[PDB]
């Protein structure tokens, strides 16, 4: 704050300090899910990883 | 006015939620039969010997 120099209203306006905040939340959950039935497993699928894993 | 963050703080001090003391398992005959999986019914049968009148 200011003020005049040598005037009589000698009083101070006194500041505040305010912490402030926020809040970071974990919220989601991402997933890819797959379901293959046994002959779709022993049949359909022929490399699992590039077929299945990669995709 | 000032306003402050801080946490809110979790202590544990000794309260641990006051719960009974086991002391029968210990007085009582356990296991003097343990083959309930060869016998039917998981039931083993006691012999008490005979006694005799004169």
């Amino acid at each position: 704050n200011r003020r005049d120099l040598r005037d009589p209203d000698r009083t101070v306006i006194a500041s505040e300090l305010v912490e402030h905040s926020f809040g970071v939340t974990l919220d989601k959950h991402v997933y890819a899910a797959l379901k293959f039935t046994d002959e779709q497993r022993t049949l359909d699928i022929r490399d699992y990883t590039k077929q299945v894993l990669m995709p | 006015a000032h306003i402050f963050v801080k946490p809110e703080l979790v202590a544990e001090i000794g309260v641990k939620q006051l719960q009974r003391e086991i002391v029968l398992p210990g007085l009582v005959w356990t296991n003097p039969l343990t083959d309930f999986g060869g016998s039917k019914n998981d039931t083993i049968t006691v012999r008490v010997p005979a006694i005799t009148t004169a």
